Protein backbone atom coordinates (compact mmCIF):
# COMPACT_ATOMS: atom_id res chain seq x y z
CA UNK A 1 0.00 0.00 0.00
CA UNK A 2 2.89 2.26 0.24
CA UNK A 3 4.94 3.56 -3.29
CA UNK A 4 8.33 2.76 -3.57
CA UNK A 5 9.66 5.41 -5.94
CA UNK A 6 12.74 5.12 -8.07
CA UNK A 7 15.13 7.97 -8.32
CA UNK A 8 14.18 9.09 -11.85
CA UNK A 9 10.47 9.32 -10.84
CA UNK A 10 11.84 12.49 -9.45
CA UNK A 11 13.75 15.24 -9.15
CA UNK A 12 13.88 17.95 -6.55
CA UNK A 13 13.38 21.56 -8.11
CA UNK A 14 14.27 23.91 -5.27
CA UNK A 15 15.29 23.86 -1.51
CA UNK A 16 12.56 24.91 0.83
CA UNK A 17 14.25 23.97 4.31
CA UNK A 18 17.17 22.01 6.82
CA UNK A 19 17.11 21.36 10.26
CA UNK A 20 18.10 17.97 12.81
CA UNK A 21 16.01 16.01 10.24
CA UNK A 22 17.32 17.11 6.74
CA UNK A 23 16.06 18.96 4.14
CA UNK A 24 12.84 19.51 2.33
CA UNK A 25 12.22 20.39 -1.24
CA UNK A 26 9.95 21.56 -3.99
CA UNK A 27 10.05 19.14 -6.27
CA UNK A 28 8.48 17.43 -8.95
CA UNK A 29 7.13 13.79 -9.68
CA UNK A 30 6.29 12.12 -12.79
CA UNK A 31 4.35 8.42 -11.95
CA UNK A 32 5.68 5.65 -14.34
CA UNK A 33 3.27 5.28 -17.44
CA UNK A 34 2.46 8.97 -17.31
CA UNK A 35 1.66 13.98 -15.50
CA UNK A 36 3.35 16.27 -13.10
CA UNK A 37 2.89 16.60 -9.71
CA UNK A 38 4.26 19.63 -7.34
CA UNK A 39 5.52 17.37 -3.99
CA UNK A 40 7.49 18.39 -1.24
CA UNK A 41 10.81 16.06 -0.88
CA UNK A 42 11.99 15.34 2.97
CA UNK A 43 15.84 13.79 2.77
CA UNK A 44 16.51 12.59 6.33
CA UNK A 45 19.56 12.37 7.17
CA UNK A 46 20.23 10.51 10.62
CA UNK A 47 22.72 7.59 10.05
CA UNK A 48 20.15 5.20 10.76
CA UNK A 49 20.77 1.79 12.54
CA UNK A 50 18.80 -1.45 11.43
CA UNK A 51 16.61 -0.57 14.46
CA UNK A 52 16.21 2.67 13.37
CA UNK A 53 15.20 1.90 9.42
CA UNK A 54 12.77 -0.52 10.50
CA UNK A 55 11.23 1.96 12.74
CA UNK A 56 10.98 4.17 9.90
CA UNK A 57 9.80 2.16 7.32
CA UNK A 58 6.59 0.99 9.73
CA UNK A 59 5.81 4.11 10.19
CA UNK A 60 5.98 5.29 6.98
CA UNK A 61 3.43 2.01 5.56
CA UNK A 62 1.08 3.68 8.48
CA UNK A 63 1.34 7.42 6.74
CA UNK A 64 0.82 5.86 3.23
CA UNK A 65 -2.34 4.30 4.61
CA UNK A 66 -3.56 7.33 5.92
CA UNK A 67 -7.14 8.97 4.91
CA UNK A 68 -8.05 11.86 6.88
CA UNK A 69 -8.83 14.99 5.67
CA UNK A 70 -6.49 16.42 8.83
CA UNK A 71 -3.26 14.14 7.77
CA UNK A 72 -0.81 14.03 4.85
CA UNK A 73 -0.51 10.86 2.93
CA UNK A 74 2.99 9.44 2.37
CA UNK A 75 2.59 9.73 -1.53
CA UNK A 76 5.78 7.44 -2.00
CA UNK A 77 9.36 6.33 -0.02
CA UNK A 78 12.51 6.25 -1.93
CA UNK A 79 15.18 4.71 -0.32
CA UNK A 80 18.54 4.81 -1.10
CA UNK A 81 21.70 5.75 0.82
CA UNK A 82 18.75 8.14 2.23
CA UNK A 83 15.33 8.31 2.76
CA UNK A 84 13.08 10.26 0.92
CA UNK A 85 9.74 10.55 1.64
CA UNK A 86 7.57 12.35 -0.87
CA UNK A 87 4.23 14.54 -0.05
CA UNK A 88 2.20 16.29 -1.76
CA UNK A 89 3.18 19.77 -1.99
CA UNK A 90 1.02 22.43 0.63
CA UNK A 91 2.17 25.87 -1.12
CA UNK A 92 1.06 28.00 2.04
CA UNK A 93 4.00 26.58 3.60
CA UNK A 94 3.05 26.26 7.64
CA UNK A 95 1.13 27.56 10.36
CA UNK A 96 3.72 28.92 12.58
CA UNK A 97 4.75 30.60 9.40
CA UNK A 98 1.20 31.89 9.03
CA UNK A 99 -0.22 33.25 12.12
CA UNK A 100 3.03 35.33 12.53
CA UNK A 101 2.77 36.82 8.56
CA UNK A 102 -1.26 37.03 8.59
CA UNK A 103 -2.59 37.90 12.13
CA UNK A 104 -4.56 40.23 10.80
CA UNK A 105 -6.12 37.55 8.57
CA UNK A 106 -7.08 35.54 11.67
CA UNK A 107 -10.04 35.57 13.93
CA UNK A 108 -11.56 33.28 16.73
CA UNK A 109 -13.41 31.32 14.15
CA UNK A 110 -10.05 30.31 12.50
CA UNK A 111 -8.48 29.57 15.72
CA UNK A 112 -10.71 27.45 17.42
CA UNK A 113 -11.44 25.19 14.06
CA UNK A 114 -7.65 24.88 13.39
CA UNK A 115 -7.71 23.56 17.64
CA UNK A 116 -10.31 20.81 15.81
CA UNK A 117 -8.36 20.05 13.02
CA UNK A 118 -5.36 19.18 14.31
CA UNK A 119 -6.86 17.17 17.59
CA UNK A 120 -8.90 14.96 15.26
CA UNK A 121 -5.76 14.10 12.78
CA UNK A 122 -3.66 13.88 16.01
CA UNK A 123 -6.79 11.17 17.00
CA UNK A 124 -6.61 9.58 13.66
CA UNK A 125 -3.22 8.42 13.99
CA UNK A 126 -3.64 7.59 17.98
CA UNK A 127 -6.17 5.09 16.27
CA UNK A 128 -3.51 3.86 14.50
CA UNK A 129 -1.24 3.03 17.06
CA UNK A 130 0.87 6.01 16.07
CA UNK A 131 3.06 8.02 18.48
CA UNK A 132 3.45 11.45 16.35
CA UNK A 133 6.88 13.06 18.64
CA UNK A 134 7.10 16.21 16.51
CA UNK A 135 3.63 18.29 17.03
CA UNK A 136 4.45 21.54 16.76
CA UNK A 137 3.15 24.38 14.79
CA UNK A 138 6.59 24.15 13.37
CA UNK A 139 4.64 21.33 11.16
CA UNK A 140 1.35 21.99 11.11
CA UNK A 141 0.75 22.96 7.07
CA UNK A 142 -1.84 25.23 5.71
CA UNK A 143 -3.80 23.77 2.74
CA UNK A 144 -6.12 26.45 3.02
CA UNK A 145 -6.25 29.09 5.47
CA UNK A 146 -9.63 26.95 6.97
CA UNK A 147 -8.26 24.03 6.23
CA UNK A 148 -4.57 22.57 8.33
CA UNK A 149 -2.79 19.26 8.02
CA UNK A 150 -0.36 17.36 10.01
CA UNK A 151 2.78 15.95 8.80
CA UNK A 152 5.77 13.47 9.81
CA UNK A 153 9.19 14.29 9.21
CA UNK A 154 10.17 10.67 9.88
CA UNK A 155 10.29 10.85 14.12
CA UNK A 156 7.01 8.94 14.54
CA UNK A 157 6.58 5.64 16.22
CA UNK A 158 4.18 2.83 15.54
CA UNK A 159 3.27 1.36 18.71
CA UNK A 160 3.36 -2.71 18.46
CA UNK A 161 0.49 -4.66 20.03
CA UNK A 162 1.00 -4.25 23.72
CA UNK A 163 2.87 -1.21 24.18
CA UNK A 164 1.70 2.14 25.28
CA UNK A 165 5.48 3.32 25.60
CA UNK A 166 8.04 4.27 22.95
CA UNK A 167 11.28 4.56 25.02
CA UNK A 168 14.14 6.83 22.90
CA UNK A 169 17.52 6.45 21.75
CA UNK A 170 18.97 10.21 22.24
CA UNK A 171 19.03 12.59 19.43
CA UNK A 172 18.15 16.32 18.59
CA UNK A 173 15.36 17.18 20.59
CA UNK A 174 12.68 20.20 20.39
CA UNK A 175 12.69 21.10 24.29
CA UNK A 176 10.10 23.36 24.84
CA UNK A 177 7.65 21.75 22.90
CA UNK A 178 7.93 17.95 24.81
CA UNK A 179 6.22 16.56 28.03
CA UNK A 180 8.55 16.23 31.24
CA UNK A 181 8.80 12.65 30.84
CA UNK A 182 10.20 13.26 27.58
CA UNK A 183 13.13 14.93 28.40
CA UNK A 184 13.77 13.10 32.13
CA UNK A 185 13.36 9.81 30.75
CA UNK A 186 13.27 10.11 26.87
CA UNK A 187 9.17 8.22 27.23
CA UNK A 188 7.42 9.13 24.01
CA UNK A 189 3.31 7.92 24.40
CA UNK A 190 -0.26 9.44 23.29
CA UNK A 191 0.00 11.77 26.44
CA UNK A 192 3.20 13.19 25.96
CA UNK A 193 1.91 14.07 22.27
CA UNK A 194 -0.86 15.42 24.00
CA UNK A 195 1.45 18.10 26.10
CA UNK A 196 3.11 18.86 22.61
CA UNK A 197 -0.52 19.89 21.16
CA UNK A 198 -0.91 22.50 24.44
CA UNK A 199 2.09 24.19 23.46
CA UNK A 200 0.97 23.96 19.41
CA UNK A 201 -2.36 25.65 20.96
CA UNK A 202 -0.23 28.45 22.95
CA UNK A 203 1.44 28.83 19.69
CA UNK A 204 -1.50 29.73 17.56
CA UNK A 205 -3.44 32.06 20.74
CA UNK A 206 0.00 34.04 21.03
CA UNK A 207 0.52 34.17 16.70
CA UNK A 208 3.53 32.34 17.08
CA UNK A 209 5.51 33.45 19.89
CA UNK A 210 8.15 31.22 21.09
CA UNK A 211 7.48 29.42 24.14
CA UNK A 212 9.56 30.08 27.17
CA UNK A 213 11.13 32.89 25.65
CA UNK A 214 14.23 34.21 27.32
CA UNK A 215 14.53 31.04 29.13
CA UNK A 216 16.92 28.34 28.27
CA UNK A 217 15.56 24.84 27.04
CA UNK A 218 18.33 24.03 29.84
CA UNK A 219 16.31 25.31 32.20
CA UNK A 220 13.07 24.07 31.24
CA UNK A 221 13.03 20.45 32.91
CA UNK A 222 13.39 22.58 36.25
CA UNK A 223 10.77 25.29 36.04
CA UNK A 224 8.24 22.55 35.20
CA UNK A 225 9.22 20.68 38.14
CA UNK A 226 8.42 23.70 39.97
CA UNK A 227 4.81 24.14 38.84
CA UNK A 228 5.78 26.91 36.19
CA UNK A 229 3.51 26.47 32.95
CA UNK A 230 3.41 29.11 29.41
CA UNK A 231 1.22 31.78 30.45
CA UNK A 232 -1.77 32.73 29.66
CA UNK A 233 -2.48 33.91 26.30
CA UNK A 234 -3.71 37.83 25.91
CA UNK A 235 -6.98 36.72 23.44
CA UNK A 236 -7.96 34.00 25.22
CA UNK A 237 -11.00 33.44 28.41
CA UNK A 238 -9.92 31.23 30.99
CA UNK A 239 -11.83 28.59 29.88
CA UNK A 240 -9.85 28.01 26.99
CA UNK A 241 -6.80 28.29 28.99
CA UNK A 242 -7.55 26.10 31.12
CA UNK A 243 -7.31 23.52 28.54
CA UNK A 244 -4.06 24.04 27.39
CA UNK A 245 -2.93 23.97 30.82
CA UNK A 246 -4.52 20.55 31.52
CA UNK A 247 -1.95 19.04 28.92
CA UNK A 248 1.00 20.12 30.81
CA UNK A 249 -0.28 18.01 33.91
CA UNK A 250 2.82 15.92 35.63
CA UNK A 251 0.82 12.54 35.13
CA UNK A 252 0.57 12.00 32.03
CA UNK A 253 -2.54 9.79 32.06
CA UNK A 254 -4.51 12.87 33.57
CA UNK A 255 -3.99 15.11 31.18
CA UNK A 256 -7.36 15.07 28.63
CA UNK A 257 -7.26 12.81 25.81
CA UNK A 258 -7.53 13.91 21.77
CA UNK A 259 -11.14 12.61 21.95
CA UNK A 260 -12.34 14.76 24.62
CA UNK A 261 -10.14 17.92 23.17
CA UNK A 262 -12.28 17.54 20.05
CA UNK A 263 -15.77 17.12 21.78
CA UNK A 264 -14.35 20.39 24.06
CA UNK A 265 -12.85 22.87 20.88
CA UNK A 266 -16.10 22.07 19.22
CA UNK A 267 -18.26 23.09 21.32
CA UNK A 268 -16.51 26.54 21.66
CA UNK A 269 -16.48 26.38 17.95
CA UNK A 270 -20.08 27.10 17.45
CA UNK A 271 -19.62 30.57 19.80
CA UNK A 272 -15.98 31.78 18.96
CA UNK A 273 -16.53 35.22 20.55
CA UNK A 274 -17.15 33.81 23.66
CA UNK A 275 -14.17 31.87 24.18
CA UNK A 276 -11.56 34.14 22.06
CA UNK A 277 -11.58 37.92 22.30
CA UNK A 278 -9.47 39.37 19.31
CA UNK A 279 -9.72 43.01 18.29
CA UNK A 280 -11.71 43.79 15.10
CA UNK A 281 -13.24 40.35 15.50
CA UNK A 282 -16.67 41.45 16.84
CA UNK B 1 -14.06 39.06 31.29
CA UNK B 2 -11.36 35.90 32.18
CA UNK B 3 -8.95 37.79 29.87
CA UNK B 4 -5.81 38.03 31.56
CA UNK B 5 -4.69 41.47 32.61
CA UNK B 6 -0.97 42.43 31.43
CA UNK B 7 0.74 45.44 31.79
CA UNK B 8 1.06 47.04 28.08
CA UNK B 9 -0.29 43.42 26.50
CA UNK B 10 3.09 42.13 28.01
CA UNK B 11 3.64 38.26 28.61
CA UNK B 12 5.58 36.88 31.40
CA UNK B 13 7.74 33.81 30.21
CA UNK B 14 6.45 31.30 32.25
CA UNK B 15 2.96 31.47 35.19
CA UNK B 16 2.89 29.21 38.20
CA UNK B 17 0.30 26.89 39.12
CA UNK B 18 2.55 25.94 42.15
CA UNK B 19 1.86 24.40 44.75
CA UNK B 20 -0.30 22.48 42.30
CA UNK B 21 0.37 19.30 42.88
CA UNK B 22 -1.00 18.37 39.41
CA UNK B 23 1.75 20.48 37.91
CA UNK B 24 4.55 20.53 40.78
CA UNK B 25 6.40 17.22 40.52
CA UNK B 26 6.47 16.04 44.44
CA UNK B 27 18.00 17.77 35.57
CA UNK B 28 19.64 16.37 32.49
CA UNK B 29 22.26 17.42 29.85
CA UNK B 30 20.71 19.93 27.03
CA UNK B 31 23.58 20.95 24.22
CA UNK B 32 22.63 23.34 22.03
CA UNK B 33 23.09 22.91 17.74
CA UNK B 34 26.04 25.35 16.41
CA UNK B 35 28.15 25.17 13.37
CA UNK B 36 29.46 28.70 13.89
CA UNK B 37 28.97 31.53 16.84
CA UNK B 38 23.00 28.13 15.21
CA UNK B 39 21.80 26.49 12.86
CA UNK B 40 18.79 25.23 14.60
CA UNK B 41 16.88 26.67 17.78
CA UNK B 42 13.92 24.43 18.51
CA UNK B 43 16.00 21.44 18.78
CA UNK B 44 18.90 20.30 21.31
CA UNK B 45 21.36 17.86 21.85
CA UNK B 46 20.25 15.42 24.78
CA UNK B 47 21.86 13.76 26.66
CA UNK B 48 22.15 12.04 30.08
Amino acid sequence: LLRILKETEFKKIKVLGSGAFGTVYKGLWIPEGEVKIPVAIKELREATSPKANKEILDEAYVMASVDNPHVCRLLGICLTSTVQLITQLMPFGCLLDYVREHKDNIGSQYLLNWCVQIAKGMNYLEDRRLVHRDLAARNVLVKTPQHVKITDFGLAKLLGAEEKEYHAEGGKVPIKWMALESILHRIYTHQSDVWSYGVTVWELMTFGSKPYDGIPASEISSILEKGERLPQPPICTIDVYMIMVKCWMIDADSRPKFRELIIEFSKMARDPQRYLVIQGDE
Amino acid sequence: KSLPSYLNGVMPPTQSFAPDPKYVSSVPCILPIIENGKVCSTHYYLLP
